């Protein structure tokens, strides 16, 4: 046993690992497994055929567009204008208050993503039998603000690059998007819920009629036209963040009285600083000074105010459910919640107190619920919405 | 510590072990002196 | 051998120390149990001084891992409900008997 | 000397090893041992002999069934249906208010592990004489619910799997078990008393009677027959969870007044916060506000209630025996308990209090007991049961 | 200066090196020298000839038995008989209350081990002329319990191991005792102070009379016999345990009413909880609440009992010692000592109290002694006994 | 991104490194330089000419002795005795009341460390011409005690070692002293301030007139001899302790009524605790309790006392310098300090208290000084020393 005489080491602690990278490094863990060396397998026919890739998500074709051309269409009567991005949408005609939308799955994708860049395909489906004849321009203008997606026709999209199609035999083409910016990448269409976050497109793109629909009359005059959408060959996103779009799982949303947060669930017990423990005022817990505390309502001179519960059911409950109280400062720093009987006795306490008076007055003393009525002492539903019931005094 | 922080220690338990090392040798044999047996000792009865 | 490992509470601070006694013979499945030491007559309560023990400090770490040796003079050593026969079958049912401390 | 001026490492800290690896790491400790190479080892003749390995347990056939099989049963009658899993029982007939059962060293090494599969071997040794002639089959149903384990003869075994066995001459055989299921492994069949884990068998065995035994004049008419288990050849069990088995060492289960969980033993002492330190009150402790605690009994309106220990010789003990008391709230957040000198004046604090009164009362200070009372303060016998005395009010 | 952006380490901390293990580890330190790498030396000539070796210090010869052999000895008379161990004592024939015993170097080396095994070594060496004639059995019978110590002849003795010796020109020899037992290694003969694990011999050793001493009548007729012990060439002590034995160099033992354990040195001041600053009470510190805590007396119905301390030299001192005190819980969850001006005093105060006073009756506070004769306010010596005064009531 | 699973590491930590080492380790710290790589450097005439090196310190000749050699010195007359060690003084001969002395640099080079051994050389100087004729010893007796240096003449030293040297024409020699101990090494011959250290020379060095001074009638009749110290060529030294010597740069040395210590500077300020916030007390901070803690002065029964502040310059100021107070227990376990307007208040205050009165007696508070005199609240200057005034009561 010799002694080690020399000099350690002089670190830096820290108490979490990487919590944001995740490519080239080994993060150390404790594995919930029986072997050290133990690692998943996949034999041998549950192997995976779908490699979690970007450029593979996004070279999937997702129909975002149908569009009725008719034969009354007139010469360069416009179809669909719409965005020169991953971003397009589709809104179901639903009758929730928050909108659902369809995307193409390089949307999707590139939603999670801040930055794009790369071309895109549009794949146009004419369905038409080989009777109809048509011709028709999918253009693409460079960037256009929003003063400029009207003042739009077809002569002024053939100045820019533009692709003019026939349709005798062949009901069917792809449309490669080109990417025209003063920047490498393309900052995002949405934000996470950050409205001076939005920008529009890097450019536009339409499609009007060049020559108007002729068929015979022994078929339809009108015809769909599907339009899907991929990143091309040349598409790729980058820097990840919050993604600008949610599942519709669970889609509820909440809109922004009651007790301050965190103070609930709450029941009517005793406190040796509210009247020496002799009666109810609402705790949230049974330890040193647990007590509930409450926003102060806003009350001018002239007023007062008081609580009643909206929902009785789910109320604190001791020998009967406290659906009406009286607010005031504690004299600690907070405001206490003081169940009363009921709101004759509530209005008489606000009336004591708005009025000038005083917790330790026999008055209000009188007015509280005793000690003895405690009972089970159950505490409220969550954290449960009251009225404000405001009065003349 | 100072005056104020001094009495919390008061009454409070340091223990101090040792070791022998190492480069310890002892060096001259002697003999025993007479032992004491341990559990002959009195036990504190109540 | 064995391996131990105590857990301590969390707002206690004091040093402890942990001893192995591998002394003290097994006398029937009654009192083969977790034994609160609540007087001191033998050499039981005491801290001694030859056995294996060590401190653990509870300022920087609250549990202790330690590995317990066969020190039984035996070749093996009984593995069921241990039946109290003799005085030299209580020697060879557990390896020894550990003791735990505060200061 | 010189002087380390590079940058030091940068960790995590965490408190404890792996809890549950074994295999593949080399778990640091502090040995109580003197040597810091040494092991234990096993010269030369108290070596090891069995190998702790699950395939050299489940290969051992254990005893699980007898069978009488009679002169008198018919033709297809029914000797016995079980399920085609290690978990098959023996109920012992005991007067224990919990069964024992005896099960195979398959099922009891199959307890531990969640699941298994594999083929099972039932080895039937049938006990008679080279004089006794009869014919049964083995048969073996792939999976079946609870309504179809009835339904059954030996007419629709003989669609599925079966093996016919003659007696002769050789009076034993060994029915290997397939193994037939949708699943590779197979969830084990009980669980850690968790009655919604329960699962029935991959399948059905049975074991009908072909040919009725011709026994000769001079033998008997009744034969046993032994029903042993062994996991066969390709027998396996991966994934360990809490074993669904128990040990019959201890055969004793606690089913579910007194003071909450903790405050126990407690002594009748005093405290400043029950009037001034003049009167008793349970303490788990002799320091800072080391105060039993008790629960709060439910009494209605136009009811009281106090408590009388159910065996005196487990009370705290003053100048006598703490057998009554009243339980009141504290006004610090717990309710305090309170001896009294006997039945009738708990009653009487009880009929104060319940009737809107005060600890700090007059007319209750003079029920309470004396400070002077406290004697040798010797606590309880662990936290024992009292009785609720309820009367009405 | 590129930036280390992999993982690091993840351990787990311990206070404390290894307190017990000592061979083949390095143990680090905070060595107060100078030099890191400067160990001790041993130039030249102080250089160790002893190496700390338990088998060089058990090949050691120790003498423990003296035996006068007579003539009038008859012819198998017991000369000794003895324990086949190291633990072999010789008892000083003192007048301290704990005896004191001399040991073999094998027996002391082996009363720090648990397990011994191995042949041991006595040398008897008979101190006679070369005209004395006689010869003896030194014999060693397999193991005996206590029982069977009796019923001893050397008969019976030659029936196991033995060896004759003739006395004629050579007055010395060896007897090497076999190691005959169940168990490959001894428990050792005495615990450290555990009672149950008193273990007697593996074996006895006896030495009997052959033929009785003829001597001339020009010599003496009674001859010393020498009994030495040292563990033979086989000897061998295994596993450390707290050693059987202690030294004499303080050779004092402690058998087993005072202050609370480390309540002590105390003295007599001033505390806000007890009648306001304005009276005396043991203090053990000046810090907040470091009040002296006391034992409660065991004191029966009908009775009082007071404090007067056995040596006044030792009392904590004011303007006066304080020799007498009353002791009485505090409010706080303790007991408290009040000092009074003299028994009487005492007297007087424990006869309220225990009479159904209070420490904030007027009665009571005019028999405490005023904070005025706090005075020096000088400690107690230790924590010195006082007796316990007793009365009826 | 795989996961480490296997085991970590198991520390001990300590806060601080070696705080004593200083040779062969690397010793980590955080350099307040830019360059990790960077050290100090030396180009390329500001390099170092002097090691520090403790053989080149001792090298040096320091004078420590002048000796006046007279004619009339008869034969064998006693010039110098001194002690063979480093530590040999020359006082001077100064006001201060610490004296200072001039040391050889080898007796402040060994000063530093315990223990030393080896030769050392006295030069002796001797200014004379080459007509002066003299003959001395400069002789070297092995150890002494203090009772043998006395009875010590010329002929007891030629007993030992000795050396004659004649002085015709050279004028100068140099004599190397031996070393000769029981001990290999000598521990010095100061501590550090440790009086039962003090250990004296090994030896001590002489010089007797062997032949009288015979000079010419043309020149002096007294000569001067000089005498310088260096540590020879063996002369080594070890360990390093305190060193047992101090600069004159600050020769001011203190020895040994005010406040405990850390309990000033103080200003007079009110506290909840003494007499409700209503009188000024002196308090060491502005936070909660920060009082300044007082010294319990010896009284007598049948005596008083009270503060007077030994110079007012340094007394707390509120509307006045705070000059005289009070100081008694506050009943929270230590005494305050009670500024009063004048040293009549304060005699009369204190003629209450030590008269048997209280702080919360009416004549007490009426005694007091009233918060609103607290003023700026300055402090006192430093811990001031005040005058305890002492009267009968």
């Amino acid at each position: 046993n010799p002694s080690y005489q020399q000099s350690p080491r002089h670190f830096v602690p820290t108490g979490m690992h990487s919590l944001a990278l995740g490519t080239n490094l080994v993060e150390p863990l404790h594995a919930l497994r029986l072997d050290a060396a133990g690692t998943t397998q996949h034999p041998v026919g549950c192997a995976p055929d779908e490699d979690m890739t970007v450029s593979s998500i996004a070279s999937r074709y997702g129909l975002i567009r149908r569009v009725q051309w008719k034969k009354d269409h007139a010469k360069g009567s416009l179809l669909l204008q719409l965005d020169a991005d991953p971003f397009v949408e589709q809104r179901i005609e639903g009758t929730n208050p928050i909108s659902l939308y369809w995307f193409a799955p390089v949307g999707v994708v590139s939603s999670m993503f801040m930055q794009w860049r790369g071309s895109l395909e549009y794949r146009f489906d004419i369905i038409a039998s080989q009777f109809h004849t048509g011709r028709l321009i999918v253009g693409y203008v460079p960037g256009l603000t929003a003063s400029l997606q009207l003042q739009m026709d077809y002569m002024k999209l053939k100045s820019s690059s533009y692709v003019v199609f026939d349709l005798q035999e062949s009901n069917s083409f792809t449309f490669e998007v080109p990417y025209v910016s003063y920047r490498p990448w393309w900052v995002r269409k949405y934000g996470g819920n950050y409205l001076p976050s939005s920008t529009d497109a890097p450019s536009t793109l339409f499609m009007y009629v060049q020559v108007p629909l002729i068929p015979m009359e022994a078929v339809s005059d009108t015809i769909d036209i599907n339009v899907y959408v991929r990143g091309g060959s040349s598409f790729e996103v980058c820097v990840p963040v919050q993604p600008s779009l949610g599942l519709n799982w669970n889609t509820d949303f909440i809109l922004r009285y009651r007790a301050k947060t965190g103070y609930a669930p709450y029941y009517a017990g005793v406190w040796h600083s509210f009247n020496n423990s002799n009666s109810l005022v609402f705790r949230w817990g049974s330890a040193s000074d647990q007590i509930a505390q409450w926003p102060t309502i806003s009350v001018p001179r002239g007023e007062l105010a008081f609580l009643r519960i909206k929902d009785g059911k789910q109320a604190a409950v001791g020998t009967q459910p406290w659906r009406t109280m009286v607010v005031w400062p504690s004299g600690h720093g907070y405001n206490i919640g003081i169940p009363t009987y009921n709101a004759e006795r509530a209005r008489q306490l606000a009336q004591h107190l708005y009025g000038g008076g005083s917790l330790t007055d026999e008055k209000a003393k009188q007015l509280f619920v005793p000690a003895n009525q405690q009972g089970p002492g159950k505490v409220s539903n969550g954290n449960p919405v009251w009225e404000v019931m405001r009065a003349p005094l | 510590a100072t005056s104020d922080d001094i009495a919390s220690i008061v009454n409070k338990p340091v223990t101090i072990y040792y070791s022998i090392g190492d480069g310890m040798q002892f060096s001259q044999w002697v003999g025993y002196q007479p032992m004491m047996i341990l559990d002959q000792l009195p036990a504190p009865v109540v | 051998d064995l391996r131990y490992k105590i857990v301590f509470p969390s707002n206690v601070n004091s040093n402890i120390w942990v001893q192995h006694r591998p002394d003290r013979r097994l006398e029937g499945w009654s009192a083969a149990k977790i034994v609160n030491c609540d007087a001191v007559s033998t050499g039981q309560g005491v801290y001694n001084h030859g056995y294996a023990s060590h401190i653990q400090i509870t300022r920087v770490n609250n549990v202790i891992e330690l590995e317990v040796p066969f020190y039984n003079a035996t070749c093996y050593n009984y593995l069921q409900a241990f039946n109290a026969s003799s005085a030299a079958s209580s020697y060879a049912v557990s390896l020894g008997e550990i003791s735990v401390g505060f200061q």
